[PDB]
C-alpha cells in the first residue's frame, strides 16, 4: 500500500526546519496572505473612500496609527471578493472599498484553523497529548467572536474592529461608549483570566527559580540543567512550604498547577468570547434599572455608575459625527453635553 | 509603464546576478537528487 | 480625638519599635546554614 | 433583601478562607 | 430601590445547587473504605 | 438482577470541594447584582 | 564560498548599526514632509 | 539538527556576502523607486497630497452605494477635475 | 474513583445505558416543551394581534408552533385574530398535552433500558464484547431521517397531508398558514421563498434515503475507518457535535438576518428593517399613493394600518435591548394599545421639519430637527446661554395626521418637545405601563433572545467538537506518554519522517 | 554536502525579500513633502 | 511606570491633526477619532466642577 | 442567464481550482522526486 | 464629597449601591494632600463626609 | 446476556461490528461528493450574501408578495 499518498505523506512529514504537514497546506498560505496583505495595506493603502481616514505610511502615518480599515457600512457584509460584484476584478477599486479588510479576516481565520490543525498534527506524530490545540481554542473564539460574529450581529463590516494600534485603541473607547463592556460580568471574568493568567505565570517562574536545587558550582545556575535528567530541578516540598506560611494555601500537585495554568486564561478568553456576541446584538450590560429610578426621581443620589454613564454620553456625542460618517451627523454646537466651562 | 520597469529592473538585475555565482552549484544540487 | 489620637501613636510606636529592634537581634544568624556572619 | 444577600456571600467566603488554610488535607511526602 | 423581585431566589438557588451538588460527593468520597 | 460490571465510585477530595465551593460563591457574588438588576 | 571567514560578531555589528540608521531615518520622518503637523 | 547548512555557516561565508550585496541594495532600491516615481499611488489608489479634495471641497468621498461603488469612486476621481 | 467532570463515562462500554440516558435526555427535553408551552398559555393574551402580539409578549415556543401550522386554542382563540375556530385536538393545548405523555413514555421505557441493560443485541456475536456497529447504525438512522424530512416536506409542508406553513406579505401585515409549493428553480436557494423550504425538504429528503441506503449497505474502507477510529463511539460524538454546531450558526443566522422560516409577525421585525427604514419607505409610499388619488392629508395617513406603523417603531427593534432586561418587550415600553397618529413638525415660516432618529447603537440622542434638505432647523439645547435653534425661538409646531390625534395641533413648547422626543423613536404609540408596572426601558424580543442563546450555545459546543475530536485521534495516550518514549523520536534529523521509527 | 535550494530557503525568501522592498519604499516616503 | 509618570503629565503620543494635505487640509487618523472620544470624556467628567477653561490638574 | 456576478462566481471557482490543483501537482511531484530512505 | 464641591457620592450597600456599583469613595479635593486622619476631624460625621476612610485604607 | 424476541429479529443489523472495505475503497467517490457539496454550500452563502446575483432571485422580504 505505498501508493501517492503515502509518498506525499512521507514528504509533508520530513523532519525539516520549519515542518510543513497536512496543515501546512492550509496554514502557510493562509497566514503568509493575512501577514502580507496587513504590511501591504500599512504601507501603502487609504482609508479615504471608506471612512475619510489616512491610514498608510505613504500618506504619513506612523507605526501607531497605520490601520488597514473595515470597508464602508454601505458594503454591509460583502465578503468583498476581488472578483465580486462590487469591486468587478479591479484591484485598485478593491482596495480602495476596503477588500483588504475581509482578505484579512477571512485568509487569518482559515489560517487559525490551520495553526490548530498544526498543533493536532505535530502533537500526532511526536506522541504528546493534545493539549496545547485545545488551549488555543480560546484565541478562536475571540477572533471568530470580534472579528466575525460581532460585525455580523451589527450593521456591516464597518464596525468590526480595523486592524491597526491605533485603531483597535477606538475599538475600546467605542465599546466603553455605547456598550458600557466595562460593566459586563463576561468581560470581567475575561480580565480576571488574562490577570490571573499573568500572576500564575510570574509567580511559578519566580518560584521555580527560587527554590532551585543546587546542581552545579556557577552562581549563574541556568547551567546546572540538563534536560535528559530524571530529577526535579528545584524543590516542590520547600516551594509548599514557602506559600503555605506566606498566602495560606499553596500547590502540592504540579500536575494540578500546570493543568490550572492552562484552565485560567482559557477559560477567562472563552468568557470574554461570549459578552462579546450578547455586543453583536446590542444585548449589553448598559444599566442596572433599580440605580435608574431612583437616580431619575431623586436628584441627589449619585454613585460611580451614573458617573460614567455620563462620560459613556459625552463619548457618543462628541466621537459620532466623524466614527460614523455614513449618518451625517450634524450636532449643533449647543446639543453637545458639556460639563460647567469645559 | 515605465515607472513598473524602472522598478522591476533592480529586482531582475539582482536575480540574474545571484544565478550567475549559484548556477555551478545549483545543477550539481540538482543532479545529485536525481 | 486627642486620646485616640495619643492611643494610636502609641500603638504605632510599639510596633516601630518592635521592627527596629526585632530586625537588631541577630538577625543574620537566623538562617538554616552559615550563621556566623559578624 | 440585597444587601443581606451581597453580605452573606461575602461572609461564607471568608469562612472558605478559614476552612481551606485551617483545616486543609495535609499535604504529605509520601 | 426597584430590585428585579426574583434575584433573591435566583441567587440562593444558584449559590445552593452547585454547592450541595459538591457537598454530597466530598461526603459520600469520605466515608468510603480508607 | 445480576450486577452491572460497568459501575465505578466516584469522588472528590476535599481541594477540590474547596475550590468548587469558591468558583460557586464568587461567581454568585459578580453575578448576583446583575440578578437584582 | 566557507563559513567563518567573515566574522560574525562584525557582521551582527553592520547588521545592527543598518537596523538603527534605518529606524533613525523613520523618526527624522516624524518630523519632516508628510505626518510632521507642518 | 534537520539537514539543512546552519544559518551561521551561511552569513559568515564569502559568496553570501557577493550574492547578497547586489541582492538586498537592488531591492531597496526597486522599493524606493515605487514610491519615488509615483507608481504606488496608482497601484493602490491612493491619494496624493493634492487628491483629497477638490480646491472648494470640504466633504469626504465617501462611498454609498454597495454595487455602483466602483463608479462613485471614479465620479469622486473625476471631480477633481 | 472517577472524578465529577467523568461520572458519565460508565457508559461508554454500555450500550443499554447509553439508550437508558438518551431516553432520560429526550423524556426531559420533550417534558421541557409541554411546560414551557403550557407556562406560555397560561401567561398569553391572545386579545390584539395588531398592537400585542405574541412577540411583544415574550412568547418563546408559541411563534414554533405557529410556524408549522398550529394556530389556535381548544378556548376558541387563534393567533391571526379569529373568533369561533375549532382547532381539533391540535391546538396549543393538545400539542402541550402530547408532548407531557410521550416525556411519561419515554421516562418509562428509560427504566426498561435501564433495568435490562444487558441485552444480547448488544454483544458482537464474535467476541461476546460489547459493540454497536456504528456505519450500518448510521445508514440506518440517515435512511430514517431521509424518510422522515421527505415526508415532512412532500406531505405537510404542500398541505397534500398537512396543514403547510406560516407565509405572509412583504410588509407582515397579513400573515397565515398556508399549503406552500416546492419551487424548482433558482429562487428556491432564496432565504426569504418558503417554496425553497418545500423543495430543500423533498429534495434533501430523497437524497438521505438514497445515502441511507449506501450507508446500510456498503461498509467503511479500511483507511477511512482506521483514520477515523470508526469503532470508537466518541468519534461519532466529535463529529455530531461538529454538524450540530453547524446548525446552531445557522439558525442564529437566519433569525438574526430574517427569512421564510423567522417570520417577523412570529419573531418580531429585525434590526435592519429599522437600519433602511423598510417600514417608513413604505409608509411613505402609501401616503403618497393616496395623495396622488386625490385624498386629504388626514386621510392619507388615516388609512394607514396600526400594524403598520407599529413596525416603523424602534421599541420593536430587536438590537435595542439588554442582557439583563429580563421578560416581554412589554415590560418596557409598555403594552401598546393606540397609534397617535403621524406627527408633522412645522417651523414658524410654515417650513416642514423632520426630527432625526435614533440609530441602535444608541441608549441616548439627541433632538434635532431639519428640513427636507438636511439644514439644521430646530434642537433641543443642552447649553442655553448661546442657543439659535430652540424651539421657542424658532416657533416649532406638531400636527397629528390619522391615529388618536387625528386633525389636532399643538403649539406649546412642552408639548411639542415631548412629541420630539417620541419622534425619535420613529411613529409614536400611546402605552398602557401601569399592567406590568413597565419601567420604560427596552428590551429585545424572541428574535433577539433565540439569536442569543443559538450563537452562545454553538460557540461552545465548537470546544465540545474540539475536545471530544481531540479524546478520539489522541485515546492511546490520555493517561499520559509513554514512560518509555526513546528520546531519538523527538530528537530532530534522526528520523527522516517525523515520529516514523522505519526512517532512521 | 549541504543543499542550498531548501524549503527553509523559501520561507526565509519569502518573508526577506518584500522585507527590504518595503523598507526601501518606506525610506523613500520620509522625504515626500505636501 | 507609565501611570507614575503620566502622574506628572508626561503624556501619550499626541498625533491631533499631525497628517495635512497639499492645501493645509487636515486628513484624520485613528489617532483623531481616538482624540475625539477623549474629548467626550474630558468635557462631561466631574461637570460641576470646573470654573476656568482648561483642566490643568 | 449568466448575470456579470455569475460569471465572476465561474472566475472565482476556476482561480480556487487553479491554485489547489497547481499547489497538489507541485508536492506531488516533489514527493516523488525526493523519497524518504527507509530499510 | 470626592470632589470638594459638596456633591456627596454614595459608595456603600446601604446607601443604594451594589458589589459593582459599590466603592469607599476617595477623600474630598478640598483636602488634597492633606493628611486627614480621624483625630484631624471634629466628628466621625465629618470624617466620613469628608472621605476619611480612604485615607485610612 | 438476554435474549429478546425483538432483539433477535434485530441480530443481524448489530452483527458486523469492525466490518471493512480493503484499502481506499469508495474514499474517491466520497472525496467528489464533498467536493459538490463544498461548491453547493458556498453558492447558497454568495446568494444570501448578494455576491452572487441572480437573474428572478430577489434576496429580500420583497422577494414574492
Ligand atoms: C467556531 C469557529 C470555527 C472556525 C471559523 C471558520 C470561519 C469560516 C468563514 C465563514 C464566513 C461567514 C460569512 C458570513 C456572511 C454573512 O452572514 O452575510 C450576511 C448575510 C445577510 O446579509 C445582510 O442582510 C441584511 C438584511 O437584509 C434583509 O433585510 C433588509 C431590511 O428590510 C432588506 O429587505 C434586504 O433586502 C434583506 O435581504 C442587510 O441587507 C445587510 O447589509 C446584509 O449584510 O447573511 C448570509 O450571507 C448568510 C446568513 C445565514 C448563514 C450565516 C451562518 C454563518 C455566520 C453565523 C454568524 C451568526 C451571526 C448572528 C449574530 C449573532
Ligand atoms: C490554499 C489556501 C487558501 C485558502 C483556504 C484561501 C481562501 C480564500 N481566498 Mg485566497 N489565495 C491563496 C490561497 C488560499 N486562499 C493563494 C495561494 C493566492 C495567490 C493566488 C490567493 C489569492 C487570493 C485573492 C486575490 C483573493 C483570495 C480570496 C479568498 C477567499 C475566497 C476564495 C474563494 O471564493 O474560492 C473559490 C474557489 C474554490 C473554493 C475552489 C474549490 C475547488 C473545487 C471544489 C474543485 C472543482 C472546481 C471546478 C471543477 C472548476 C469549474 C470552473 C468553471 C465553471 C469555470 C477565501 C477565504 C478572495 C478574498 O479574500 O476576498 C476578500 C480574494 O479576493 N485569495
Ligand atoms: C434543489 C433542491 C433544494 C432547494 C431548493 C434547497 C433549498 C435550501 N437549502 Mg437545501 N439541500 C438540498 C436540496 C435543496 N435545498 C440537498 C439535495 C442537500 C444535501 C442533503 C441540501 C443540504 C443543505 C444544507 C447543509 C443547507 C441547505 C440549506 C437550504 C436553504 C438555503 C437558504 C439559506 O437559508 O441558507 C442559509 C445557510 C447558509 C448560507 C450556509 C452557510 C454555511 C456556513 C457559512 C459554512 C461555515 C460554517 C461555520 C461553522 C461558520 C462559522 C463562522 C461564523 C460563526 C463566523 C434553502 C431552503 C441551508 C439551510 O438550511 O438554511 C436555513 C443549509 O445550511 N441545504
Ligand atoms: C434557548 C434558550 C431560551 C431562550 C432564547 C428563551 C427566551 C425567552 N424566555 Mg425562556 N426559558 C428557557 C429557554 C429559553 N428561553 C428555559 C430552558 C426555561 C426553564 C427555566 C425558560 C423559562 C422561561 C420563563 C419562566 C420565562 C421565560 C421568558 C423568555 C423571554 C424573555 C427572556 C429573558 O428575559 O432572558 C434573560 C436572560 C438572561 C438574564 C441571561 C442569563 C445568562 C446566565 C446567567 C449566564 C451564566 C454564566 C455562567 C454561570 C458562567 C460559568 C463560568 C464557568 C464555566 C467558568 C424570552 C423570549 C420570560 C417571558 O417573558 O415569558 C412570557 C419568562 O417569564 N423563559
Ligand atoms: C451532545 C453533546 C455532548 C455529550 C453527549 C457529551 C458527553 C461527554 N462529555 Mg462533552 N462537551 C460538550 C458536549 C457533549 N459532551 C460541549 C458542548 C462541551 C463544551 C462546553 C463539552 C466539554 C467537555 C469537557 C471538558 C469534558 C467533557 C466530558 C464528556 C464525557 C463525560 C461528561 C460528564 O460526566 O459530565 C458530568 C457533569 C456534571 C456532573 C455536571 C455538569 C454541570 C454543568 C457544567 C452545568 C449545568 C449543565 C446543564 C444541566 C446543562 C443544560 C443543557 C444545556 C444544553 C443548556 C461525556 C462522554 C468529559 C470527558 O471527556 O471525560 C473523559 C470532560 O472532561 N465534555
Ligand atoms: C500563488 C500561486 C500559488 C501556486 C502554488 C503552486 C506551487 C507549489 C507550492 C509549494 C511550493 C513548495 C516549494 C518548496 C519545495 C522546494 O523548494 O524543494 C526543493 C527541492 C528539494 O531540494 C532538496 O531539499 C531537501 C530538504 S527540504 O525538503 O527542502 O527540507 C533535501 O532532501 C534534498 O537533498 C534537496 O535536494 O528541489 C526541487 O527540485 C524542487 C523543484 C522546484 C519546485
Ligand atoms: C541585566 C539586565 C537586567 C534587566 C532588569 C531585570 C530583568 C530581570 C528581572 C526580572 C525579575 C523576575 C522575578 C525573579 C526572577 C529570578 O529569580 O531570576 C533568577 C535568574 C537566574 O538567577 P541566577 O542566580 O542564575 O543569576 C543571577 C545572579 O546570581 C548572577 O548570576 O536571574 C537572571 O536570570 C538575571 C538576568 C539578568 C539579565 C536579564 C535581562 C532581562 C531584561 C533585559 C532588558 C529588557 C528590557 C526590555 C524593555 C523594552
Ligand atoms: C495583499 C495581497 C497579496 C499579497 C501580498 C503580499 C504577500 C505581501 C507581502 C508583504 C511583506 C511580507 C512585506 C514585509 C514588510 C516588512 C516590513 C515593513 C518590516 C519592517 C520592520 C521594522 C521597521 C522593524 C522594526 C523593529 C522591530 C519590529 C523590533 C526590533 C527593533 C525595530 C525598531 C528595528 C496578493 C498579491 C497575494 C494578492 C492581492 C492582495
Ligand atoms: C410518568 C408518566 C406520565 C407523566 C409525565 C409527566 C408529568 C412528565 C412531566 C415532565 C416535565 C414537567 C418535565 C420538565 C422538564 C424541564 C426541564 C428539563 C428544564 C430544564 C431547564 C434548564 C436546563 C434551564 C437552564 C437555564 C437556567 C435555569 C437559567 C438561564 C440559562 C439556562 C437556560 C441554561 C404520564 C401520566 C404522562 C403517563 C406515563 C407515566
Ligand atoms: C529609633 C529606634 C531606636 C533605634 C536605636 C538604634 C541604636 C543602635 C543600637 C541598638 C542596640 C542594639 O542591641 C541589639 O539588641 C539586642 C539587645 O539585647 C541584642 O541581643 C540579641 O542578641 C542575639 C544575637 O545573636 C539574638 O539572637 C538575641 O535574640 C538577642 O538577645 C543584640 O545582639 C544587640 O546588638
Ligand atoms: C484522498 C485520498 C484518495 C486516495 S485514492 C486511492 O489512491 C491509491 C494511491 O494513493 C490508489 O492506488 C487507489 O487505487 C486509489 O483508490
Ligand atoms: C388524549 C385524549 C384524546 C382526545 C381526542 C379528542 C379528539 S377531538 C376531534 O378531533 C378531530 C381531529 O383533530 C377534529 O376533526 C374534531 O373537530 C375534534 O372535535
Ligand atoms: C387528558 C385529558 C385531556 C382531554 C382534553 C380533550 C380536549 S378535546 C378538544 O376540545 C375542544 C373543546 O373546547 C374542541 O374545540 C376540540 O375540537 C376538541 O378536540
Ligand atoms: C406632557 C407630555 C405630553 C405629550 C405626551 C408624551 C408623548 S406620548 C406618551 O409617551 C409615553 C412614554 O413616555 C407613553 O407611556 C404614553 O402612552 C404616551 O402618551
Ligand atoms: O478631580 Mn478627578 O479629574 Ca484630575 O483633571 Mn481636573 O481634577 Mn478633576 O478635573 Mn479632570
Ligand atoms: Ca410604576
Ligand atoms: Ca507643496
Ligand atoms: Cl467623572
Ligand atoms: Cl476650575
Ligand atoms: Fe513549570
Ligand atoms: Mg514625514
Amino acid at each position: 500500500e505505498r501508493g501517492w499518498f503515502d509518498i506525499l505523506d512521507d514528504w509533508l512529514k520530513r523532519d525539516r526546519f520549519v515542518f510543513v504537514g497536512w496543515s501546512g497546506i492550509l496554514l502557510f498560505p493562509c497566514a503568509y496572505l493575512a501577514l502580507g496583505g496587513w504590511l501591504t495595506g500599512t504601507t501603502f493603502v487609504t482609508s479615504w473612500y471608506t471612512h475619510g481616514l489616512a491610514s498608510s505610511y505613504l500618506e504619513g502615518c506612523n507605526f501607531l496609527t497605520v490601520a488597514v480599515s473595515t470597508p464602508a457600512n454601505s458594503m454591509g457584509h460583502s465578503l468583498l471578493l476581488l472578483w465580486g460584484p462590487e469591486a468587478q476584478g479591479d484591484f485598485t477599486r478593491w482596495c480602495q472599498l476596503g477588500g483588504l479588510w475581509t482578505f484579512i479576516a477571512l485568509h487569518g481565520a482559515f489560517g487559525l484553523i490551520g495553526f490548530m490543525l498544526r498543533q493536532f498534527e505535530i502533537a500526532r506524530l511526536v506522541g504528546v497529548r493534545p493539549y496545547n490545540a485545545i488551549a488555543f481554542s480560546a484565541p478562536i473564539a475571540v477572533f471568530v467572536s470580534v472579528f466575525l460574529i460581532y460585525p455580523l450581529g451589527q450593521s456591516s463590516w464597518f464596525f468590526a474592529p480595523s486592524f491597526g494600534v491605533a485603531a483597535i485603541f477606538r475599538f475600546l473607547l467605542f465599546f466603553q461608549g455605547f456598550h458600557n463592556w466595562t460593566l459586563n460580568p463576561f468581560h470581567m471574568m475575561g480580565v480576571a483570566g488574562v490577570l490571573g493568567g499573568a500572576l500564575l505565570c510570574a509567580i511559578h517562574g519566580a518560584t521555580v527559580e527560587n527554590t532551585l536545587f543546587q546542581d552545579g558550582e556557577g552562581a549563574s545556575t541556568f547551567r546546572a540543567f540538563n534536560p535528559t535528567q530524571a530529577e526535579e530541578t528545584y524543590s516542590m516540598v520547600t516551594a509548599n512550604r514557602f506559600w503555605s506560611q506566606i498566602f495560606g494555601i499553596a500547590f502540592s500537585n504540579k500536575r494540578w498547577l500546570h493543568f490550572f495554568m492552562l484552565f485560567v486564561p482559557v477559560t477567562g478568553l472563552w468568557m470574554s468570547a461570549i459578552g462579546v456576541v450578547g455586543l453583536a446584538l446590542n444585548l449589553r450590560s448598559y444599566d442596572f434599572i433599580s440605580q435608574e429610578i431612583r437616580a431619575a426621581e431623586d436628584p441627589e443620589f449619585e454613585t460611580f455608575y451614573t458617573k460614567n454613564l455620563l462620560l459613556n454620553e459625552g463619548i457618543r456625542a462628541w466621537m459620532a459625527p466623524q466614527d460614523q460618517p455614513h449618518e451625517n451627523f450634524v450636532f449643533p454646537e449647543e446639543v453637545l453635553p458639556r460639563g460647567n466651562a469645559l | 509603464d515605465w515607472r513598473v520597469l524602472v522598478v522591476l529592473l533592480p529586482v531582475l538585475l539582482a536575480a540574474g546576478w545571484a544565478v550567475r555565482n549559484i548556477l555551478p552549484y545549483a545543477v550539481k544540487q540538482v543532479q545529485k537528487l536525481l | 480625638m486627642e486620646t485616640l489620637k495619643i492611643t494610636v501613636y502609641i500603638v504605632v510606636t510599639f510596633f516601630v519599635l518592635l521592627f527596629v529592634f526585632g530586625f537588631l537581634s541577630g538577625d543574620p544568624a537566623r538562617n538554616p546554614k552559615r550563621k556566623d556572619l559578624e | 433583601m440585597e444587601t443581606i444577600t451581597y453580605v452573606f456571600i461575602f461572609a461564607c467566603i471568608i469562612a472558605l478562607f478559614f476552612f481551606a488554610i485551617f483545616f486543609r488535607e495535609p499535604p504529605r511526602i509520601t | 430601590m426597584e430590585v428585579n423581585q426574583l434575584g433573591l431566589i435566583a441567587t440562593a438557588l444558584f449559590v445552593l445547587v452547585p454547592s450541595v451538588f459538591l457537598i454530597i460527593l466530598y461526603v459520600q468520597t469520605e466515608s468510603q473504605q480508607k | 438482577m445480576e450486577p452491572n460490571p460497568n459501575r465505578q465510585p466516584v469522588e472528590l477530595n476535599r481541594t477540590s470541594l474547596y475550590l468548587g465551593l469558591l468558583l460557586i460563591l464568587v461567581l454568585a457574588l459578580l453575578f448576583s447584582s446583575y440578578f437584582f438588576n | 564560498s566557507e563559513g567563518g571567514r567573515i566574522p560574525l560578531w562584525i557582521v551582527a555589528t553592520v547588521a545592527g548599526m543598518g537596523v538603527i540608521v534605518i529606524v533613525g531615518l523613520f523618526f527624522y520622518g516624524a518630523y519632516a514632509g508628510l505626518g510632521s503637523s507642518l | 539538527t534537520t539537514g539543512e547548512r546552519p544559518f551561521s555557516d551561511i552569513i559568515t561565508s564569502v559568496r553570501y556576502w557577493v550574492i547578497h550585496s547586489i541582492t538586498i541594495p537592488a531591492l531597496f532600491i526597486a522599493g524606493w523607486l515605487f514610491v519615488s516615481t509615483g507608481l504606488a499611488y496608482d497601484v493602490f489608489g491612493t491619494p496624493r497630497p493634492d487628491s483629497y479634495y477638490a480646491q472648494e471641497q470640504r466633504s469626504i468621498p465617501l462611498v454609498t452605494d454597495r454595487f455602483e461603488a466602483k463608479q462613485q469612486v471614479e465620479t469622486f476621481l473625476e471631480q477633481l477635475k | 474513583g472517577l472524578p465529577w467532570y467523568r461520572v458519565h463515562t460508565v457508559l461508554i462500554n454500555d450500550p443499554g445505558r447509553l439508550i437508558a440516558a438518551h431516553l432520560m435526555h429526550t423524556a426531559l427535553v420533550a417534558g421541557w416543551a409541554g411546560s414551557m408551552a403550557l407556562y406560555e398559555l397560561a401567561t398569553f393574551d391572545p386579545s390584539d394581534p395588531v398592537l400585542n402580539p405574541m412577540w411583544r409578549q415574550g412568547m418563546f415556543v408559541l411563534p414554533f408552533m405557529a410556524r408549522l401550522g398550529v394556530t389556535g386554542s381548544w378556548s376558541g382563540w387563534s393567533i391571526t385574530g379569529e373568533t369561533g375556530i375549532d382547532p381539533g385536538f391540535w391546538s396549543f393545548e393538545g400539542v402541550a398535552l402530547a408532548h407531557i405523555v410521550l416525556s411519561g413514555l419515554l421516562f418509562l421505557a428509560a427504566c426498561w433500558h435501564w433495568v435490562y441493560w444487558d441485552l444480547e443485541l448488544f454483544r458482537d456475536p464474535r467476541t461476546g464484547e460489547p459493540a454497536l456497529d456504528l456505519p450500518k447504525m448510521f445508514g440506518i438512522h440517515l435512511f430514517l431521517a431521509g424518510l422522515l424530512c421527505f415526508g415532512f416536506g412532500a406531505f405537510h409542508l404542500t398541505g397534500l397531508f398537512g396543514p403547510g406553513m406560516w407565509v405572509s406579505d412583504p410588509y407582515g401585515l397579513t400573515g397565515s398558514v398556508q399549503p406552500v409549493a416546492p419551487e424548482w428553480g433558482p429562487d428556491g436557494f432564496n432565504p426569504y421563498n418558503p417554496g425553497g423550504v418545500v423543495a430543500h425538504h423533498i429534495a434533501a429528503g430523497i437524497v438521505g434515503i438514497i445515502a441511507g441506503l449506501f450507508h446500510i449497505l456498503v461498509r467503511p474502507p479500511q483507511r477511512l475507518y482506521k483514520a477515523l477510529r470508526m469503532g470508537n463511539i466518541e468519534t461519532v460524538l466529535s463529529s455530531s457535535i461538529a454538524a450540530v454546531f453547524f446548525a446552531a450558526f445557522v439558525v442564529a443566522g437566519t433569525m438574526w438576518y430574517g427569512s421564510a422560516t423567522t417570520p417577523i409577525e412570529l419573531f418580531g421585525p429585525t434590526r435592519y428593517q429599522w437600519d433602511s427604514s423598510y417600514f417608513q419607505q413604505e409608509i411613505n409610499r402609501r401616503v403618497q399613493a393616496s395623495l396622488a388619488s386625490g385624498a386629504t392629508l388626514e386621510e392619507a395617513w388615516s388609512a394607514i394600518p396600526e400594524k403598520l406603523a407599529f413596525y416603523d417603531y424602534i421599541g420593536n427593534n430587536p438590537a435595542k435591548g439588554g442582557l439583563f432586561r429580563t421578560g416581554p418587550m412589554n415590560k418596557g415600553d409598555g403594552i401598546a394599545q393606540a397609534w397617535k397618529g403621524h406627527a408633522v413638525f412645522r417651523n414658524k415660516e410654515g417650513e416642514e421639519l423632520f426630527v432625526r432618529r435614533m440609530p441602535a447603537f444608541f441608549e441616548s440622542f439627541p433632538v434635532i430637527l431639519t428640513d427636507k434638505n438636511g439644514v439644521v432647523k430646530a434642537d433641543i439645547p443642552f447649553r442655553r446661554a448661546e442657543s439659535k435653534y430652540s424651539f421657542e425661538q424658532q416657533g416649532v409646531t406638531v400636527s397629528f395626521y390619522g391615529g388618536e390625534l387625528n386633525g389636532q395641533t399643538f403649539t406649546d413648547p412642552p408639548t411639542v418637545k415631548s412629541y420630539a422626543r417620541k419622534a425619535i423613536f420613529g411613529e409614536i404609540f400611546e402605552f398602557d405601563t401601569e399592567t406590568l408596572n413597565s419601567d420604560g426601558i427596552f428590551r429585545t424580543s424572541p428574535r433577539g433572545w433565540f439569536t442569543f442563546a443559538h450563537a452562545v450555545f454553538a460557540l461552545l459546543f465548537f470546544f465540545g467538537h474540539i475536545w471530544h475530536g481531540a479524546r478520539t485521534l489522541f485515546r492511546d495516550v490520555f493517561s499520559g506518554i509513554d514512560p518509555e518514549l526513546s528520546p531519538e523520536q523527538v530528537e530532530w534529523g534522526f528520523y527522516q519522517k517525523v515520529g516514523d521509527v522505519t526512517t532512521r | 554536502s549541504y543543499p542550498i535550494f531548501t524549503v527553509r530557503w523559501v520561507a526565509v525568501h519569502t518573508l526577506a525579500v518584500p522585507t527590504i522592498f518595503f523598507l526601501g519604499a518606506i525610506a523613500a516616503m520620509q522625504f515626500i513633502q505636501r | 511606570l507609565g501611570i507614575s509618570t503620566m502622574a506628572f503629565n508626561l503624556n501619550g503620543f499626541n498625533f491631533n491633526h499631525s497628517v495635512i494635505d497639499a492645501k493645509g487640509n487636515v486628513i484624520n487618523t485613528w489617532a483623531d477619532i481616538i482624540n475625539r472620544a477623549n474629548l467626550g470624556m474630558e468635557v462631561m467628567h466631574e461637570r460641576n466642577a470646573h470654573n476656568f477653561p482648561l483642566d490643568l490638574a | 442567464t449568466i448575470t456579470p456576478s455569475l460569471k465572476g462566481f465561474f472566475i472565482g471557482l476556476l482561480s480556487g481550482a487553479v491554485v489547489l490543483g497547481l499547489t497538489f501537482a507541485v508536492l506531488i511531484a516533489i514527493s516523488q522526486i525526493d523519497k524518504v530512505q527507509r530499510s | 464629597d470626592i470632589d470638594g464641591i459638596r456633591e456627596p457620592v454614595s459608595g456603600s450597600l446601604l446607601y443604594g449601591n451594589n458589589i459593582i456599583t459599590g466603592a469607599v469613595v476617595p477623600s474630598s479635593n478640598a483636602i488634597g494632600l492633606h493628611f486627614y486622619p480621624i483625630w484631624e476631624a471634629a466628628s466621625l460625621d465629618e470624617w466620613l463626609y469628608n472621605g476619611g476612610p480612604y485615607q485610612l485604607i | 446476556a438476554r435474549r429478546t424476541w425483538l432483539g433477535d429479529i434485530l441480530r443481524p443489523l448489530n452483527s458486523e461490528y469492525g466490518k471493512v472495505a480493503p484499502g481506499w475503497g469508495t474514499t474517491p467517490l466520497m472525496a467528489v461528493f464533498m467536493g459538490l457539496f463544498l461548491v453547493f454550500l458556498l453558492i447558497i452563502l454568495e446568494i444570501y450574501n448578494s455576491t452572487l446575483i441572480l437573474d428572478g432571485v430577489n434576496v429580500s422580504w420583497k422577494a414574492l408578495g
